[PDB]
């Protein structure tokens, strides 16, 4: 099984 | 980081990336990087190509998704300008064309081959949705309400596996954490809130079913892979949906993905948590054809090249995407070439600095791939011609 990461918002660049 | 090994590892990544960036003109004929508002768990090229007349570029499209913490999730259609003034105050534009309201993150989104406007999605809930993007506006409503064209019932948990029958219109397979495989005919008369109940439920697996894939030529044949370390081959013509035609003890850990060779009806591939890609012949599934070793972590996606029968790619948690060449298996290598990897490993894509969630081979332009990572990056890239030539 795969664990989903706690998603981060982009401002026009990584996480 | 607190551990020395941990702090070095984080630094090596950042340093490898800086080297990768500087060496891109040697390894690639194309590199396009775009940062999505939210990370996408899914990526699939749509089959259409719009060539504008007197323009030095064609417009390709791609199905994407969102994965957000607490915001409204969407199903996305993105446009990509590929070669067939371009200065911004980088070279080819990537843009979101369609935003369709979705309930929870899009685990996977796949278009129906017989009607590419129809897209099935896997949700973080039990239902599997179906959307006709032409039956929705380009801009979503601030109401935030998900209005699917169909709700497919049969599962008790979320999943990732999703596969449309290429020879049988509307036949959709889905794999779930509930240990089942559901089959629906989306052409069946819906009920209630456009709800279609599963035509069949396949209960052969004894653990989380990670993926499903229809055979590309036999409309009755499909394959499934699960956490029970097995690869199973099913025939819909049989009346026993609890026992597959074949059970293969495929890997020494969870089996996360499978993909049928588009040119050989007997060749198939599986990807595993054991960090290997296995090659299978349906004519003798008791013996494994080959094992592709070089991934440094769990493999989550395997996809064959739509253009070259000996080419397949794999991606996973090691933040890399490997491209393999079957024709180079058992070839002689110089001691210097041998230390870099096996002869069958054609290319390593090191463009991503985070876990690769999904990737898709462009069906119209050979050697072009789109890969999406957990850090919101989406890369449209193509390895240099000299890599696959000579």
């Amino acid at each position: 099984a795969r664990t989903k990461q706690t998603a981060r918002k982009s401002t026009g660049g990584k996480a | 980081a607190e551990s020395f090994d941990d702090a070095v590892e984080e630094r090596v990544i950042n340093e490898e990336y800086k080297i990768w960036k500087k060496n891109t003109p040697f390894l690639y004929d194309l590199v396009m990087t775009h940062a999505l508002e939210w990370p996408s768990l899914t990526a699939q090229w749509l089959p259409d190509v719009t060539k504008q007349d007197g323009k030095d570029y064609s417009v390709h499209r791609l199905i994407l998704g969102t994965h957000t913490s607490d915001e409204q999730n969407h199903l996305l259609i993105a446009s990509v300008q590929l070669p067939s003034s371009h200065y911004d105050n980088v070279c080819g534009k990537i843009e979101i064309e369609i935003k369709i309201n979705h309930e929870g993150e899009v685990n996977r989104a796949r278009y129906m081959p017989q009607n590419a406007c129809v897209i099935a999605t896997k949700t973080p809930s039990s239902d599997v949705l179906v959307f006709d993007y032409t039956k929705h506006p380009s801009k979503p409503e601030p109401s935030g309400e998900c209005q699917p064209d169909l709700r497919l019932r049969g599962h008790q948990k979320e999943g990732y596996g999703l596969s449309w029958n290429p020879n049988l219109n509307g036949y959709l397979l889905s794999a779930s954490d509930d240990h089942t495989i559901c089959l629906w005919d989306i052409n069946a008369t819906p009920k209630e809130h456009r709800v279609i109940d599963a035509k069949n439920i396949f209960t052969g697996h004894t653990a989380v079913v990670e993926d499903v894939a229809w055979h590309l030529l036999h409309e009755s044949l499909f394959g499934s892979v699960a956490d029970d370390q097995k690869l199973m081959i099913w025939d819909t013509r049989n009346n026993n949906t609890s026992k597959p035609s074949h059970t293969v003890d495929a890997h020494t850990a969870e089996v996360n993905c499978l993909s049928f060779n588009p040119y050989s009806e007997f060749i198939l591939a599986t990807g595993s948590a054991d960090k290997t890609v296995a090659l299978w012949d349906l004519r003798n599934l008791k013996l494994k054809l080959h094992s592709f070793e070089s991934h440094k972590d769990e493999i989550f996606q395997v996809q064959w090249s739509p253009h070259n029968e000996t080419i397949l790619a794999s991606s996973g948690t090691d933040r890399r995407l490997h491209v393999w060449d079957l024709s180079k298996i058992g070839e002689e290598q110089s001691t210097e070439d041998a230390e870099d990897g096996p002869p069958e490993l054609l290319f390593i894509h090191g463009g991503h600095t985070a876990k690769i969630s999904d990737f898709s081979w462009n069906p119209n332009e050979p050697w072009i791939i789109c890969s999406v990572s957990e850090d919101n990056i989406m890369q449209v890239w193509q390895m240099a011609e000299n890599v696959y030539n000579d």
